[PDB]
């Protein structure tokens, strides 16, 4: 019962879900070969990892799980590494030719020669779960199969599976660590078509991840392996709640009905504390004070947009380690008397908290520090609405002169499919606008 | 895999193909006899972009040599790594196009075609996953500017959704005064603009410069010429050769560097360019802008930059590379349009190029590429003008209306750079 | 009440059913016009490919009567 499916669409998708799916091992005892020995159900069971994770008669604890990209190097190096045995050969699907950073190539003409067979492999997960609850999406907004592949995916997974839950992780581009020049016009596309088939979706902004390497961890020139540690830290913290129980642990859906006051106002900002070196942390414990003050520091949000300048539609607070609710309560007090936090006149100024119990883990060889308590504030800002207006504003420079429009339209794609997409993000952006203003 | 198949066509196609084989060989440490003896995995990671593999552990060029006439690939033959192309891959013919684009395209060039094309399908047949193709060839001889264009046109109708590339070496009066060689470089452009995906504009004019200017080499010779061009085309391929994520294959090449269609012109360039006897990232990434350091005889400074890829290669500081890369555009930032953002993509590759403990490679879709293809109209204009030597052409069967088509299309293409040079955000 | 609580679940019913059913059409319907567009295009590639061979014959022909002079 419970399960929730997992899909990595892409390099960056997959790259992740490398990421995440060796952090729960590590934290729910997994070995790299699957076997689990604290768990005494063999080949079954209804724990709380069991969301995430099937089991075999022999064993094995087997990710609930499908990596798919349009090209086969990079699953490759999960089919030939460390973790896999992990993985049944079927949930890893690859094509032969990528989607060259194009959208039309990942949507269309690649991505339809491939959809039919993640449906199916998708569907053999589907059929192991007594009480599926719905699926959670990684890809990036930029790449041609994260942006083109994703949205085609979500499209025919509303088909089939109706309005079962899909929650996204969508990595959004920083200049950083870029490799396309038509990576907005990606993310725009991607963003209009995925709209109406997403419940809930978690943006990463990769230069807020890049920044909080650079300062926080002291890393010259941060590698996607450090922005992805950290990234997975955050997922899990989202996810714990799902793969543990717990008194006081709050399961994601109850945060989600305070997140989403309107459909398309389904995504909500990110805030991750302690992120910390192990040389920094060696001899300081972070108090509960302390970790929860940093999650109104916008250094420390996971997409760059000041909260400061918005309004407040939801603040949720997920505690994990070692956390009881009289710290968070004088720490949440302190933080009211002392904040920029503005909420709409029609929503209710409650800090939402929840706190599971299992203290936070690291990989070995990683940047963070291992820490007795980690916190991610889960916020519904107007301030998020920052991150489409730059993103919507390079689309609109290039666009004015139909810059490397050719490379889409001979994939098939007309030019009405780019105003369309536009005309949505300018209703979006205009949606979290009326959002904010007070009621009459 | 995704397999890239080359072609050189007429002397110099076939010239600095050979150059650029025995630079890559090396590179890969793939030796003479096809055999591998190199020390590091990075080599032969995606050494099937390149090379097939065939028994005895050897690699084999994915390469085919083309010319009208025996001589050139009798040499090629007799190069360095001679024997490790494949025997069935030289087709040659007899005649010889004697300078002239017509007999190239039109009448021997169409005679010996459909030959290379069975070499051309034979290569694509067993290829995992076809990328394209890459072509090297001179546009002011007869093979490589006339057939050359011809085989584009030909292999672009049986393989129309993979990516055509080119290395086309621009003719010069300071190297060549063969008088016709302005009519067959207009007339290969007005082919290039319509059938290639991407082309790297080498220019013999820039080549001279540089070795007469820069180095003090008061008479360059075509191996002096060629050392620039082959430094060139091992860099502007070792994204396509080596690991790495940015312009990994053709495709995403083309689509970072090309935002119209017919605007695929790009201007290469390469440091170090120093005398004999006369090195740091702020000191290669300055000299990889300058005018002196283009393979191409353009002034970015007389226009704008459309995109730029940029690949620094050898052991250096990552973080040195992006703040002086930032640093480079923030002090030019009138060179580069405002309506296309963050166009200019920069890769670091661990492996430097032969000798060098660091390098920098080059590639810019500029406006200022319109200077290269004046010249070449100033010269064609003069002689067309005249009508000089057109008997040479239309007794092939040509007629006066093809070259005035030809000549319009490269004025098309020079308006239509000076449009987006002129082009504002506002 | 009973009549009502009925027809509550029954629009629920129907309005995920039309939910699916306008998202089945709307593929079918994009995947069509892409299809047919990009079809089109090469079809316009290899129509002036198919000109350039015509082209190419027009000439070794008007050399052929030149030589019969
Ligand atoms: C005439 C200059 C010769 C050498 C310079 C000092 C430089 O060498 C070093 N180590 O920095 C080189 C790179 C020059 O800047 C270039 C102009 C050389 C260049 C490409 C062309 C000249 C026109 C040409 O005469 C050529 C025969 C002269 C010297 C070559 O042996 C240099 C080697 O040739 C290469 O192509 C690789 C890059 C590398 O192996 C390089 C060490
Ligand atoms: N955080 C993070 N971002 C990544 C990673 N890999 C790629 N990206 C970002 O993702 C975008 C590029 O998309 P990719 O996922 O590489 O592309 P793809 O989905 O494989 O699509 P194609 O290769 O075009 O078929 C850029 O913004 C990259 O910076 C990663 O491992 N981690
Ligand atoms: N850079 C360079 N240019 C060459 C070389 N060989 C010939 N050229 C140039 O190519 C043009 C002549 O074309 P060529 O390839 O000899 O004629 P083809 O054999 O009929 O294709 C002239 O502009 C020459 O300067 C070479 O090895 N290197
Ligand atoms: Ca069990
Ligand atoms: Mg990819
Ligand atoms: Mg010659």
């Amino acid at each position: 019962m419970r399960e929730c499916i997992s899909i990595h669409v892409g390099q960056a998708g997959v790259q992740i879900g490398n990421a995440c799916w060796e952090l729960y091992c590590l934290e729910h005892g997994i070995q790299p070969d699957g076997q689990m020995p604290s768990d005494k159900t063999i080949g079954g069971g209804d724990d709380s990892f069991n969301t995430f994770f099937s089991e075999t008669g022999a064993g094995k604890h087997v990710p609930r799980a499908v990596f798919v990209d349009l090209e086969p190097t990079v699953i490759d190096e999960v089919r030939t590494g460390t973790y896999r045995q992990l993985f049944h050969p079927e949930q890893l699907i690859t094509g032969k030719e990528d989607a060259a950073n194009n959208y039309a190539r990942g949507h269309y003409t690649i991505g339809k020669e491939i959809i039919d067979l993640v449906l199916d492999r998708i569907r053999k997960l589907a059929d192991q779960c007594t009480g599926l609850q719905g699926f959670l999406v990684f890809h990036s907004f930029g790449g041609g199969t994260g942006s083109g592949f994703t949205s085609l995916l979500m499209e025919r997974l509303s088909v089939d599976y109706g309005k079962k839950s899909k929650l996204e992780f969508s990595i959004y581009p920083a200049p950083q660590v870029s490799t396309a020049v038509v990576e907005p016009y990606n993310s725009i596309l991607t963003t209009h078509t995925t709209l109406e088939h997403s419940d809930c979706a978690f943006m990463v902004d990769n230069e807020a991840i890049y920044d909080i390497c650079r300062r926080n961890l002291d890393i010259e020139r941060p590698t996607y392996t450090n922005l992805n540690r950290l990234i997975s830290q955050i997922v899990s913290s989202i996810t714990a709640s799902l793969r543990f129980d717990g008194a006081l642990n709050v399961d994601l859906t109850e945060f989600q009905t305070n997140l989403v006051p309107y459909p398309r106002i389904h995504f909500p900002l990110a805030t991750y504390a302690p992120v910390i070196s192990a040389e920094k942390a060696y001899h300081e414990q972070l108090s509960v004070a302390e970790i929860t003050n940093a999650c109104f520091e916008p250094a420390n949000q996971m997409v760059k947009c000041d909260p400061r300048h918005g309004k407040y539609m939801a603040c949720c607070l997920l505690y994990r380690g070692d956390v009881v609710p009289k710290d968070v309560n004088a720490a949440i007090a302190t933080i009211k008397t002392k904040r920029s936090i503005q909420f709409v006149d029609w929503c209710p100024t409650g800090f939402k908290v929840g706190i599971n119990y299992q203290p936070p883990t690291v990989v070995p060889g990683g940047d963070l520090a291992k820490v007795q308590r980690a916190v991610c504030m889960l916020s519904n800002t107007t301030a998020i609405a920052e991150a489409w207006a730059r993103l919507d504003h390079k689309f609109d420079l290039m666009y004015a002169k139909r810059a490397f429009v050719h490379w889409y339209v001979g994939e098939g794609m007309e030019e009405g499919e780019f105003s369309e997409a536009r005309e949505d993000m300018a209703a979006l952006e205009k949606d979290y606008e009326e959002v904010g203003v007070d009621s009459v | 895999m995704r397999e890239i198949v080359h072609i050189q066509a007429g002397q110099c196609g076939n010239q600095i193909g050979a150059k650029f084989w025995e630079v890559i060989s090396d590179e890969h440490g793939i030796d003479p006899t096809g055999s591998y003896h190199g020390d590091s995995d990075l080599q032969l990671e995606r050494i099937n972009v390149y090379y097939n593999e065939a028994t005895g552990n050897k690699y084999v060029p994915r390469a085919i040599l083309v010319d009208l006439e025996p001589g050139t690939m009798d040499s090629v033959r007799s190069g360095p790594f001679g024997q490790i192309f494949r025997p069935d891959n030289f087709v040659f013919g007899q005649s010889g196009a004697g300078n002239n684009w017509a007999k190239g395209h039109y009448t021997e060039g169409a005679e010996l075609v459909d030959s290379v094309l069975d070499v051309v399908r034979k290569e694509s047949e067993s290829c995992d996953c076809l990328q394209g193709f890459q072509l090297t060839h001179s546009l002011g001889g007869g093979t490589g500017s006339g057939m050359g264009t011809l085989l584009i046109s030909k292999i672009r109708e049986e393989y129309p959704d993979r990516i055509m590339n080119t290395f086309s070496v621009m003719p010069s009066p300071k190297v060549s005064d063969t008088v016709v060689e302005p009519y067959n470089a207009t007339l290969s452009v007005h082919q290039l603009v319509e059938n290639t995906d991407e082309t790297y504009c080498i220019d013999n004019e820039a080549l001279y410069d540089i070795c007469f200017r820069t180095l003090k080499l008061t008479t360059p010779t075509y191996g002096d010429l060629n050392h620039l061009v082959s430094a060139t085309m091992s860099g502007v391929t070792t994204c396509l050769r080596f690991p790495g994520q940015l312009n990994a294959d053709l495709r995403k090449l083309a689509v970072n560097m090309v935002p119209f269609p017919r605007l695929h012109f790009f201007m290469p360039g390469f440091a170090p360019l120093t005398s004999r006897g006369s090195l740091t990232v702020p000191e290669l990434t300055q000299q990889m802008f300058d005018s002196k350091n283009m393979m191409a005889a353009c002034d970015p400074r007389h226009g704008r930059y459309l995109t730029v890829a940029a690949i620094f290669r050898g052991r250096m500081s990552m973080k040195e590379v992006d703040e002086q890369m930032l640093n480079v555009q923030n002090k030019n930032s009138s060179y580069f349009v405002e309506w296309i953002p963050n166009n200019v993509k920069t890769a670091v590759c661990d492996i430097p190029p032969r000798g060098l403990k660091m390098s920098a490679t080059f590639i810019g879709n500029s406006t200022a590429i319109q200077e290269l293809f004046k010249r070449i109209s100033e010269q064609f204009t003069a002689m067309f003008r005249r009508k000089a030597f057109l008997h040479w052409y239309t007794g092939e069967g040509m007629d006066e209306m093809e070259f005035t088509e030809a000549e319009s299309n490269m004025n098309d293409l020079v308006s239509e750079y000076q449009q987006y040079q002129d082009a504002t955000a506002d | 009440k009973r009549e009502h609580e009925r027809e509550v679940i029954q629009k629920a019913i129907e309005e995920n059913n039309n939910f699916i059913k306008m998202a089945k059409e709307k593929l079918a319907q994009k995947m069509e016009s892409n299809k047919e567009n990009r079809e089109a295009h090469l079809a316009a590639m290899l129509e002036r490919l198919q000109e350039k061979d015509k082209h190419a014959e027009e000439v070794r022909k008007n050399k052929e009567l030149k030589e019969e002079a």
